[PDB]
């Protein structure tokens, strides 16, 4: 009973270059069916009821991928995939973010060539990734002396088929799907056409910003959470 | 005959050069180094190093035999690969791991 | 004096078929009696009683019944058929006896009357009822020992 | 250890390495060095090296 | 104390127990005074839950060395029960009998190779056999043996007294045709294809070759003709398809030959055993003895069964 | 199990089959009178012949009533008794089509010719492509020639020939250095080297070539000859032979195709085949899993070995934890030379700090430990020291140029300053850290870092093979513990060791009773254990 | 330059095997993804010697490297594949197995249709892109369903394929964009050539033998 969402942008007139016969295929069919799945896996299940985060972190079950897994990674992955779209709003986002990127990348523009290559990176099915590293080690001598600042970075990662950072706790910020069925129809194989265009003409640089906005939000109330735990130790 | 490293798959560029190196982040790369000393390592991952100062011979496990690497090279060790690093001098070192895909 | 360790001789039996046993000598004296009868016995000696279980001193070590199984050859005879202060001690020669006899490879400075062996002895008992074995001579000096 | 003929191919009893003989047959024992080997020679210790 | 240490097994621990026992006082010398309360340390090894575990520990002198001046600080190392690393990086630095030693590869340097060269040098021992590894298939589904033949075993008998590629075939047009196997099986044709050109003589044909040159075009000088190309000289020559070949096998691989026979009346060949090797004037023969059996005997063994010397053969019952 | 059965397991699995035996005069005697009795008339009529044959007149005479020359007699012994199989008739399938294409890998390894060329050459490569009818093939048959330009081909043959020109001395001269005796399938040498004789880079696979049978070998194959230095394999195996006997045969020729070529020096036979002429398909049911290789003299590791031929890797007992948790690793190799160095330059420097004689005359920038001083042969291990017991002393030597005197004096006076101020004050002072000992977590620092860029990435990787359906440990390295059997082992599980039923155990080895005597002498008193504490726990309580 | 190299035509015409399959279908396949992936492999190859003298067969298992591919798998081990479904798809299709082929499915796999169920149902389950196929093993002498993630042939351990079906989405999209049972049941029922299997069998027999020896009685 998860939520097939009615798509958030109008979607269908929305935007000439994406067909709105195309957003039908991959919104109408594909959701449909994984949210069906999705609950007809669910029916009779102690994890129904869990967050989507949850239901995938859960039957990811770490070494042994689970039989829902998949299912829900990609409802999630279509709609987080969603949130990245814009309504004709792109290009040279500023914010914290243009502050990050010459860190990082160094320029708007060497990020974009950057995630230009991602192309060529997936061969079949899959979600390419920007994120952040808000990351919990899990093991061992997890902590780290001489912590520092810029222990932050601004990721980017290819996932095969059904693959989400969460899986390894990397916070996902935008995200694209280079399985064909979402390009095939507009430009047939012309990978390389579709990306740059995605790139510069729809993508909510804002959303991006917001997501952002709350994944510092969250590495904060992790570092609170672990003052709380150093505290309750000296207690 | 053939160079040890075919068999054993470490793949290295010789002379890299600066363009080359423009292209894939080689700056920024994380640093390591060493004056005289040996280290065991068995790569759960693929390394791609950058070393520049450091020179460093690898003798693959049970080898009488060594390679050795000078200078600007790239070299990247294959996954599962176990071998014994020495180096006896000053040593510099860029890494990169890249996993599955790059 | 006669060496400890483990020895098999063949009683021609009063009637039809020959009954087989084995022994333990040792420092202490004590002698271990095993024997396989026509229909497969596997039975103790050592009782003035007819029988007494191998099995039984078996599972007295602590062996399952399937752990039994996985270990001996010539499953299917046993299937069908479903002390330590002194005996127990084998000298240095004792033991070394007993892994030539009965190929084992324990190591020498344990010198104890493990329960592997006990099953091994078995195994071969039977071996024996079947064809494939050698029946001690003990007036050999391999079997003998000076003081 | 061959026999080309006059051996009973069945084992006599069920367990055993004991088989009879039916006529009188000639046993040819082929000679080569027997050698013992381990799971990790097996490996590389292949046929017609 | 340092900022990074790594988790290591060794457990140290401090005991500070009561000098004498509750409610009995012992007499306290004037010139010493009495000692309350001790303190003492402990060394023993991490256990696991499952499995018991003791300290096995080695406390030998160590020193640093400059112009004579003595550093006395012993090392105490513990020697892991486990023999060996799981994993190379979590190795133990040193693994040999003796430090000094340079003869093992490891041991010797990277940077100077002298002690390994010193190993190369050395020969390699003669305790092997020499030979070619007969391996034992009647052993294959059991625990696998080996049998090791050479020379010792295996002699040669007998002293006694237009070829080349054709070319590689091209891809075909017609794929649903068995044509593409280049010749077909008598007995095993049936399954693939009912023989409708079975009747047609030289089954479909006889051979029939044509050479395609890089532009495109066959050129055979005989069509129904059979020529071939050889290639160096480039010039066309016939294959001797009949062969001429008269040939008869006085002695046939496999067969087992007795002592005190002959082949003809020369050269007897005085060695029993099976041929193995059949060449145009030789032929190499590896040994066996023959041994008689009578009705009524046992032999033990099964067919590929590799006896060592001492074990028994057969058992012969006869009346006294 | 009946008779049927056993045999059928003895050819499938034992080897089984029912050879020739080709016997004496009296030996056939032994066999057939044996059946009969003992000192009895002998009443058999194959019996009565062998007595009879017992003496070499009736041989004659019999066999002159056969009408046979003495010649013949001897070649009926050496006959196959049995069923004897039909011959077998050859079928082609369809014409043959084929052109002579370069070899792919004409390159030598190491023979630079020019590039152009080479490339003029490579072209054919691409042609093959194409698709063909053979059932047009005959209409478009030109009898006529001189209108075919092997361009491409022609000048690889120009190539090869210099090639041949260059090595054919080196060739020869290294055979005899590897190869002492020949044997089928290693080259040709010799009185048998006549020119003309094609060489290996000439054959690649694919190609159909013709050739006669030289040899025949029960245990490895029949060899072919295809007007090369080497000679051609196809695999042949034991029991299969029975039958196979009857159709190959040594002088026959026949037409082959190759499936491989591959090293002389590592692989026995260089180059593998597979009768196309006869068709002997139905009758090979054993075969070679892996090729034949040479153990070689020189050959050291068994892993290189490994790679070169192709063959799975030597197995090691399978490791139960799982490396995807475990702790990461913070420790450093140059350390070690540090903490020997930190010491070792504070060392030198306190001699002279210390000791107003041993300042005097003394300079910070240059020392000499000892004019011929060498570390590598001051390593040692000495066992006479028995002040507190017997036991080893390693030497290390400090090269005097390594130690960082100078920097370490005036480091020292700025602490000895500090320690005068201390002094002042009536504490005793203490340093918590010195420079060497900051590098020490510097040089350490990095470390940190290799594992977690590692372990990361290898969480990444987990998961990338486990959604692509790839191999998560080395196919083969790692094999079931159980498989290998019949260990000794420690624990009671296999029963192997003891377990205690009625039994003292006297023979603790004084495991805990010899330590329970040193602690006696500690502690004679057996008191109760007022504190205890680990030294972490301790230092702890030290610091807070 | 190239070798290994070379695009070519499908056996049968572009737009042959109309009703079940767009003209359009096909032709993108072979005119773009098939030409590219082809074009690709010259190029890497250009630049090492050693492995442009290879078997294809030889390419595809050095390259895999025992599970670590190499830089170059993919290209390779993606026109090897598809050169290998163009012989697998016919102008037509096979009610059944003729002949040998039957005997066998039979006896490895229940009944044909006991096969396709198998068949069938194996197919639905890979996610991803894919292929899947029936194959013969060496050692163990049977038939058998496998399936592979992305390039993965069933080449790389030693098994010999009979026949393959593309589950990449762009085989089976133009027409049935999201039916994928559409294009998988139409095949299977319409169009596959039982006929180019029973050939490749027959050159698999010389490889592996499957039949009993004749055991002489003594």
């Amino acid at each position: 009973k998860f939520e097939l969402m009615p798509p958030p942008y109008p979607m269908n007139a929305l935007e000439p270059h994406m067909s709105h016969t195309t957003f039908e295929y991959h919104w109408g069919k594909h959701h449909r069916a994984y949210v069906d799945n999705l609950n007809k896996q669910i029916d009779g299940t102690e994890l129904d009821g869990m967050t989507l985060e949850d239901i995938i972190l859960i039957t990811y079950n770490r070494g042994d991928l689970l039989p829902p897994f998949n299912n829900a990674a990609q409802a999630w992955n279509h709609q987080f995939f969603w949130e990245s779209m814009k309504p004709s709003g792109g290009g040279k986002p500023s914010g914290e973010l243009l502050q990050l990127i010459n860190r990082d990348f160094g320029s708007f523009e060497a990020f974009v060539k950057e995630f230009k290559a991602a192309a060529a990176t997936q061969f079949g099915s899959g979600w390419a990734w920007l994120a952040y590293k808000a990351n919990r080690l899990n093991v061992g001598n997890t902590s780290n002396p001489h912590p520092t600042d810029e222990d932050k970075k601004l990721v980017v990662v290819k996932t095969p088929n059904a693959v989400n950072p969460l899986v390894w706790d990397y916070s996902p910020l935008l995200t694209i799907d280079v399985w064909e069925h979402a390009y095939y129809l507009d430009f047939r194989n012309r990978r390389p056409d579709y990306i740059s265009i995605f790139m510069e003409k729809l993508v909510s640089w804002e959303a991006v910003s917001s997501r952002l906005e709350v994944a510092k939000a969250k590495a904060a109330e992790r570092e609170e959470e672990e003052e709380r735990k150093k505290r309750e130790k000296e207690e | 005959e053939k160079p040890l490293e075919e068999l054993y798959n470490v793949r290295v560029e010789r002379n890299v050069t600066k363009d080359r190196l423009m292209e894939l982040g080689v700056p920024r790369w994380s640093m390591w180094k060493t004056g005289k000393c040996k280290l065991p390592w068995d790569w759960h991952v693929d390394q791609l190093v950058y070393i520049e100062e450091g020179e460093v011979r690898v003798v693959p496990e049970g080898s009488q035999r060594f390679m050795q690497f000078v200078a600007g090279d790239l070299v990247r060790y294959p996954k599962w690969f176990e071998a014994d690093l020495y180096f006896n001098d000053f040593y510099q070192e860029r890494y990169s791991f890249r996993a599955y895909g790059d | 004096l006669q060496s400890p360790g483990i020895y098999y001789r063949s009683e021609l039996d009063h009637n039809g078929i020959s009954v087989y046993t084995g022994t333990i000598i040792s420092d202490w004296g004590g002698r271990s009696e095993l024997e396989i009868d026509r229909k497969a016995r596997i039975w103790a000696r050592v009782s003035r009683k007819q029988k007494i279980s191998i099995l039984v001193l078996s599972s007295a070590m602590g062996l399952n019944l399937r752990e039994i199984l996985e270990n001996v050859c010539y499953p299917e005879i046993f299937l069908s058929f479903l002390f330590f202060q002194q005996r127990c001690e084998l000298g240095r020669i004792g033991r070394r006896n007993m892994n030539r006899r009965l190929n084992l490879d324990i190591p020498q400075n344990n010198t104890f009357l493990l329960p592997r062996d006990i099953l091994a002895a078995a195994d071969h008992l039977i071996g024996l009822k079947f064809g494939m074995g050698a029946l001690d001579d003990m007036n050999h000096l391999k079997n003998k020992r000076i003081r | 250890m061959h026999w080309s003929t006059d051996v009973y191919h069945a084992p006599e009893f069920t367990y055993g390495n004991v088989h009879l003989l039916p006529k009188t047959s000639h046993l040819w024992i082929l000679l080569g060095r027997p050698c013992r080997s381990s799971l990790v020679y097996l490996s590389i210790h292949k046929d017609q090296d | 104390p340092d900022p990074l240490q790594e988790r290591d097994n060794v457990q140290l621990r401090i005991v500070n127990y009561i000098l004498y026992g509750n409610g009995k006082p012992i007499r306290g010398i004037s010139d010493t005074s009495i000692q309350l309360v001790r303190t003492c340390l402990v060394l023993n090894w991490n256990q696991d839950k499952k499995s018991s575990s003791c300290e096995e520990a080695r406390a030998s002198f160590v020193e640093i060395r400059t112009n004579g001046l003595i550093r006395h600080f012993l090392r105490i190392n513990l020697v892991k029960s486990p023999i060996s690393y799981i994993g190379k990086r979590n190795d133990p630095s040193g693994s040999g009998l003796l430090s000094d030693n340079g003869s093992d590869c490891t041991n010797i340097n990277p940077f100077s190779s002298i002690y390994s060269y010193s190993k190369a040098k050395i020969q390699q021992s003669i305790n092997q056999p020499q030979g070619t590894i007969h391996t034992l298939l009647n052993r294959n589904k059991e625990c696998q043996s080996l049998i090791i033949l050479s020379a010792a075993n295996c002699s040669r008998m007998g002293p006694f007294k237009s070829l080349g590629p054709l070319g590689t075939s091209l891809p075909i047009e017609n794929f649903y045709s068995s044509y593409h196997l280049i010749t077909h099986n008598q007995i095993l044709v049936t399954n693939y294809l009912q023989l409708d050109n079975l009747k047609q003589t030289f089954q479909v044909i006889k051979f029939k070759y044509y050479l395609m040159d890089e532009n495109g075009k066959i050129f055979n000088p005989d069509p129904c003709r059979n020529i071939i190309l050889n290639p160096f000289n480039l010039n066309w020559y016939f294959l001797h398809h009949n062969y001429c070949e008269e040939t008869s096998k006085i002695i046939s691989l496999g067969q087992f030959i007795c002592e005190n026979v002959c082949i003809a009346k020369n050269g007897p060949p005085l060695k029993s055993g099976q041929v193995i090797l059949v060449q145009v004037d030789s032929i190499v023969i590896r040994s066996a003895k023959p041994y008689l059996a009578t009705p009524g005997a046992t032999v033990h063994g099964h067919y590929g069964e590799t006896l060592y010397e001492g074990d028994t053969l057969v058992t012969f019952i006869y009346e006294k | 199990e009946s008779e049927e059965e056993a045999r059928r397991k003895n050819w499938v699995d034992r080897g089984w089959a029912p050879w020739e035996e080709i016997l004496s005069p009296e030996a056939n005697f032994a066999r057939k009178s044996l059946n009969e009795g003992e000192e009895v008339a002998l009443q058999s009529p194959e019996a009565i012949e062998a007595f009879k044959m017992l003496s070499p007149n009736y041989r004659k005479k019999k066999i002159s009533d056969m009408g046979i020359t003495e010649d013949e007699y001897y070649a009926k012994q050496f006959e196959i008794k049995g069923e004897i199989p039909e011959p077998l008739s050859t079928m082609w399938a369809g014409p043959l089509v084929v052109r002579h294409v370069p070899p792919r890998d004409w390159p030598p390894r190491g023979w630079e010719v020019d590039k152009k060329e080479l490339e003029f050459i490579r072209e054919t490569h691409k042609l093959q492509s194409v698709r063909v009818d053979y059932d047009k093939v005959e209409e478009m048959v030109k009898m006529e020639t001189d209108d075919m330009g092997l361009d491409r081909y022609k000048m690889f043959l120009k190539q090869y020939n210099e090639w041949v020109a260059a090595n054919k001395d080196r060739l020869e001269k290294e055979s005899y250095k590897y190869d002492q005796d020949y044997y089928p399938g290693r080259r040709k040498r010799g009185k048998d080297y006549q020119d003309g004789m094609y060489e290996l880079p000439f054959y690649y696979p694919g190609q159909i070539c013709a050739g006669k049978v030289t040899a025949i070998h029960l245990y490895q194959g029949a060899f072919v000859d295809i007007g090369g230095v080497h000679d051609g394999w196809v695999p042949i195996k034991r029991n299969d032979w029975y039958w196979i006997r009857h159709h190959i045969k040594v002088g026959m020729h026949v037409i082959v195709e190759i499936l491989a070529k591959r090293d002389p020096y590592r692989f026995r036979f260089p180059i593998e085949m597979r009768f196309i002429d006869p068709n002997i398909d139905h009758l090979i049911f054993n075969r070679f899993d892996f090729a034949p290789i040479f153990h070689r003299d020189e050959d050291t590791n068994l892993d290189e070995l490994r790679r070169d031929c192709g063959r799975q890797p030597l197995p090691r007992k399978d490791p139960g934890v799982k490396v995807e948790e475990e702790p990461l690793l913070s420790n450093h190799p140059y350390v070690d030379k540090l903490w020997q160095i930190h010491n070792a330059e504070q060392m030198i420097l306190d001699d002279m700090e210390a000791n107003p004689v041993k300042y005097k005359g003394k300079n910070l920038t240059e020392l000499t430990d000892d004019e011929d001083f060498d570390e590598e042969n001051r390593i040692e291990y000495s066992k006479a020291y028995y002040k507190k017991a017997l036991l080893p002393k390693m030497i290390t030597k400090v090269s005097v140029k390594e130690l960082d005197l100078e920097a370490a004096f005036a480091e020292r006076q700025h602490h000895n300053k500090l320690r005068m101020e201390a002094q002042e004050r009536g504490e005793v002072y203490k340093i918590p850290k010195l420079r060497r000992n900051i590098e020490m977590d510097e040089y350490d620092f990095i470390h940190w870092r290799r594992s977690l860029e590692e372990r990361e990435a290898m969480l990444r990787d987990i998961s990338c093979r486990r959604a692509l359906g790839l191999p998560l440990e080395e196919p083969g390295r790692y094999v079931d513990p159980s498989a290998f059997g019949k260990d000794q082992y420690d624990p009671d599980s296999p029963l192997y060791r003891y377990d205690y039923w009625g039994e003292p155990k006297n023979s603790e080895k004084s495991k805990q009773e010899r330590m329970t005597d040193v602690h006696n002498k500690s502690i004679v008193g057996k008191g109760t254990v007022w504190y205890e504490m680990a030294y972490e726990d301790a230092v702890k309580e030290r610091m807070q | 330059v190239f070798a290994y190299y070379g695009l070519k035509t499908p056996p049968y015409k572009l737009d042959a095997l109309e009703p079940y399959m767009s003209q359009k279908m096909l032709e993108v396949h072979w005119g773009e993804h098939h030409r590219s992936y082809v074009e690709a492999l010259n190029k890497q190859l250009e630049k090492n010697d050693i492995l442009y003298g290879c078997t294809m067969e030889e390419l595809i298992k050095v390259t895999y490297n025992n599970g670590n591919p190499l830089p170059e798998f993919s290209d390779a081990a993606q026109v090897w594949n598809h050169d290998f479904f163009w012989e697998s798809m016919q102008p037509g299709g096979g009610d059944m197995p003729k002949l040998g082929l039957l005997q066998q499915i039979e006896k490895d796999f229940g009944s044909f249709t006991n096969f396709r169920e198998k068949f069938t149902e194996a197919a639905l389950a890979l996610f991803g892109s894919g292929w899947i196929w029936l194959v013969l093993k060496r050692e163990e002498k049977r038939l058998a369903i496998v399936k592979t993630s992305n390039a993965v042939n069933p080449l790389v351990w030693n098994d010999i394929p009979l026949i393959g079906l593309d589950l990449w989405e762009h085989a089976y999209y133009l027409d049935y964009k999201n039916d994928k049972a559409k294009y998988v049941n139409v095949f299977m029922n319409h169009l596959v050539s039982w006929d180019a299997a029973l050939g490749r069998m027959a050159r698999a027999q010389a490889f592996v033998n499957l039949g009993e020896p004749k055991i002489p009685v003594a």
